[PDB]
RNA sequence: GCCCGGAUAGCUCAGUCGGUAGAGCAGGGGAUUGAAAAUCCCCGUGUCCUUGGUUCGAUUCCGAGUCCGGGCACCA
RNA sequence: GCUGACUGGGGCCUGUAGAGCACUGAUAGGGCUAGGGGGCCCACCAGCCUACCAAACCCUGUCAAACUCCGAAGGGUCCCA
RNA sequence: UCGCCUCCUAAAAGGUAACGGAGGCGCCCAAAGGUCCCCUCAGGCGGGACGGAAAUCCGCCGGAGAGCGCAAGGGUAGAAGGGGGCCUGACUGCGAGGCCUGCAAGCCGAGCAGGGGCGAAAGCCGGGCCUAGUGAACCGGUGGUCCCGUGUGGAAGGGCCA
RNA sequence: UCCCCCGUGCCCAUAGCGGCGUGGAACCACCCGUUCCCAUUCCGAACACGGAAGUGAAACGCGCCAGCGCCGAUGGUACUGGGCGGGCGACCGCCUGGGAGAGUAGGUCGGUGCGGGGG
């Protein structure tokens, strides 16, 4: 029973896959430390009370409130608005 | 001093002419030097270890400025050198110490080229501004036989204000350049 | 090359990493010490 | 055989028909259009085929507009093997067609010349075919 | 070009921009975030003597005596393209440090 | 990882028991020859790897950084 | 102990379907045309022509999982019912 | 073929398999790090002695196609790019709070104290434009050290920090 | 409240390119200098200081223009939430909600906040 020979592939690979995205929205309050951006670059700038760590990693500087913001060529910038 | 024969002679003489041959309103219009950039190339010095800081020292008794020292943007295995620690030798006139570089130039310089007819008329093109390069660079009074080892000619762009290169003509012809008619 | 740091004439280790064949030799600098706050380190 | 020069990547997935042609559904150059009314992955072979056999028709006569080309790979397997160890060789090319492409067109040729050497092709080609003309084809102001 | 834009680094309150003209020297204390200007001093625009750093020291003077007023202590200190030299505003007044 | 051995002319290598730098061979000219070798003559090559130091000086003595050469271990 | 699924209204988030050629490549016909091949033809190096290979540019036509100037339906999420 | 990173497949949150398509990693930088101050690309068309078709020089045109050590993607000149000055925060003691998530890992982190660096200052600095350059425990080795020390004092040998 | 300029934000090209006219009393620039502060891998070019003869040429501000760029409906299609049909298959079709992209008409040579100086 005459079996045919076959290959191999140099392919089969891809990398863990790294969960990116933005991670609270507008109108979610949120207590300061909270990250609300996970990103490979300045995708989003960051905006009133949010910091960005070596990562490009958005986050809350106070306890607020999310806004969002596109100004065009200027890009999109996240906001804590707070509350208090 | 604050006044050179040229830079006299460019106020009292060349200026008015060219009001007159182009009719210029404003004062400013009126075409006038910008600078003169003067730049030398060297693609030895590089090698044979040559240190070559000869051309400088000596580029500064002509020009009277210590000139500054130029280096490679891009790698050229072809052409040897490796960007940075590279070579090349450029230094910028203006004011006065333009005018005591192109007065002697003209006046006493280039009267010593081994042949000449006049400076070839074809080296602004439009593009305001002119270019020339010269060969030995003992065509200067400050420069002696005695102190020269090798031959290192030069490039010599001239900017004006003059936007087409016929008022330009008119200008640099005027100050006493030779064209070859 | 591994590489450690310490408050010279003393204690303390701080370890980092040099290039050896780059521009390497006697790697010294000044960081803090625990040990009594803070000094030049040499490496080792 | 009719292919591209280059191509990005070698190999490339099979994909659908969604309905329509997107594009290059009206007339544009020659006088006669060979009009597709079914999808399809057209072969080069086959369009190359069809061509000739236009050509020797109305033999060295006007002129022919080839609109379909032989971008995707047509992968196969060797014969005989089984399942797995990576995607197939690349064995042609097709293009991709889909009702309402003009696929051919001619100029410088009697109706007569015309609707027949188009027929014809339209045997070569695996799939069902329809002439036209140049109606109501100018999109223009 | 002055892009320069140093002033983009203005994270935490209270710009005081200066504009330097070849005759004159003037300064407003600006709240971003409001777009308002609240306190702004100038040069011979404010009606003083004819001359040009020693001008900016009387100028400055002047601006802050007027904030102080308002209760504005503390600032930031701009002028974009300052290459911050010469026709300094060391003023004694605000709490802007420096 | 720890103990050995080494570095000297273009190449392979001798040695004051601290005071001289040399074979051999390759290399270049000259004699021989029907020749090419082997012969026989003359002439070049020295940071004695490295800074320190002992001493009246150092090339061999000692500290030493350095590069190769082994040698015996070890490896959670 | 009413907070659930699901639903209504508001607000963010998105890059597929479709489409498009602005980027990355592929591509038909025509024009113009750097180089190169080759005929005219000579070393005084120019010069003219080419129903040949061929950049960019122009006109007209297209294609794409790893293209996107563009982009739905839907989907995810927080608030209030 | 076996771990890790990029892209697609992946059906516009996340996640998503196959001996599906196609590439990278097992390093590197004492400046390629901190801060302050400056500077702006690739091309294209002229023009210029040696000078190619980019050596260096001049002038226009050129928002980004340059560059950012290295694969890809994202990002980016209103710098993350280039150049210079002082520097060592490539800190020690801590960490509100979150991302991710079966576990254990992985990741971001404001702010407080110590003692610093650059800045007039506002401020910034707990390595590097970002996402690879990695290996739990066990068993040992070094250097430290408030600790334990088999009747007592010390040793031997342990623990603790690195 | 109304002009004009000087600062400084917001909207994010309907703000732009390119053309064409204007403006110097005031602002602003270019300008006059390079002693002094401060500067240049060489240059007072740039940065900086002391000025005020001259110009609005350059740059900046204000007007007009649609050639290029930018924006862009309506209608109709594509695609599709959900409901259901035909074909052997590639795929096609009807319902009810949503509804592009290209393209046609058309529009655009900006709008606005605060503060200052001048009628």
């Amino acid at each position: 029973a005459h079996k045919k020979g076959l290959g191999s592939t140099r392919n089969g690979r891809d990398s863990q896959a790294k969960r990116l995205g933005v991670k609270r929205y507008e109108g979610q309050v949120v207590r300061a430390g909270n990250i609300l951006v996970r990103q490979r670059g300045t995708r989003f700038k960051p905006g009133k009370n949010v910091g960005m760590g070596r990562d490009f990693t958005l986050f809350a500087l106070v306890d607020g409130v999310v806004e969002f913001q596109d100004r065009g060529r200027l890009g999109r910038y996240v906001h804590v608005r707070p509350l208090a | 001093p604050l006044d050179v024969a040229l830079k006299r002679k460019y106020y009292e003489e060349v200026r008015p002419e060219l009001i007159r041959r182009f009719g210029y309103q404003n004062v400013w219009e009126v075409p006038r030097l910008e600078k003169v950039v003067i730049n030398q190339g060297l693609g030895e010095a590089k090698e044979d270890a040559r240190i070559l800081e000869k051309a400088a020292q000596e580029l500064a008794l002509i020009t009277g400025q210590k000139p500054a020292v130029t280096r490679a943007k891009k790698s050229i295995s072809n052409f040897k050198l490796r960007k940075g620690m590279p070579i090349g030798l450029r230094v910028t006139l203006r004011r006065d110490r333009m005018w005591i570089f192109l007065e002697k130039l003209l006046n006493v310089a280039l009267p010593r080229i081994r042949d000449f007819r006049g400076l070839n008329p074809n080296s602004f093109d439009g593009r305001g501004n002119y270019n020339l390069g010269l060969r030995e660079q003992l065509i200067f009074p400050e420069i002696t036989y005695d102190m020269v080892d090798a031959l290192r000619g030069m490039d010599i762009a001239v900017v004006t204000t003059a936007e087409t290169d016929e008022e330009a003509r008119a200008l640099l012809e005027l100050l006493g350049f030779p064209f070859r008619k | 090359l591994l590489l450690e740091c310490t408050e010279c004439k003393r204690r303390n280790y701080a370890t980092e990493k040099n290039k050896r064949n780059t521009p390497n030799k006697l790697e010294l600098r000044k960081y803090c010490p625990w040990c009594r706050k803070h000094t030049v380190h040499r490496e080792v | 055989m009719l292919m591209p020069r280059r191509m990005k990547y070698r190999k490339q997935q099979r994909g659908r028909l969604k309905g329509a042609t997107k594009g290059g559904d009206y007339v544009a150059f020659g006088d006669y259009g060979l009009v597709a009314l079914e999808p399809a992955w057209i072969t080069a072979q086959q369009i190359e085929a069809a061509r000739v056999a236009m050509v020797r028709h109305f033999r060295r006569g006007g002129k022919i507009f080839i609109r379909i080309f032989p971008d995707k790979p047509y992968t196969k397997k060797p014969l005989e093997v089984r399942m797995g160890k990576g995607k197939g060789n690349v064995e042609g090319y097709v293009a991709v067609v889909k009702p309402g492409r003009v696929m051919f067109e001619v100029a410088g040729v009697t109706e007569e010349q015309a609707m027949e050497a188009l027929r014809i092709a339209g045997h070569k080609l695996p799939i069902k075919t329809k002439i036209v003309r140049r109606d109501a084809y100018d999109e223009a102001q | 070009k002055f892009r320069v834009r140093n002033r983009i680094k203005r994270t935490g309150r209270l710009r005081l921009s200066v504009f330097r003209s070849l005759k004159h020297i003037y300064a407003q204390i600006i709240d971003d975030e409001k777009g308002v200007t609240l306190v702004s001093a100038s040069s011979l625009a404010l009606k003083l003597k004819g001359n040009k750093t020693e001008v900016a020291r009387q100028v400055g003077r002047a601006l802050a005596e007027k904030a102080l007023a308002l209760g504005i202590k503390q600032v930031a200190f701009d002028r974009g393209p300052y290459k911050y030299h010469g026709r300094v505003k060391a003023l004694a007044e605000g709490a802007r440090e420096g």
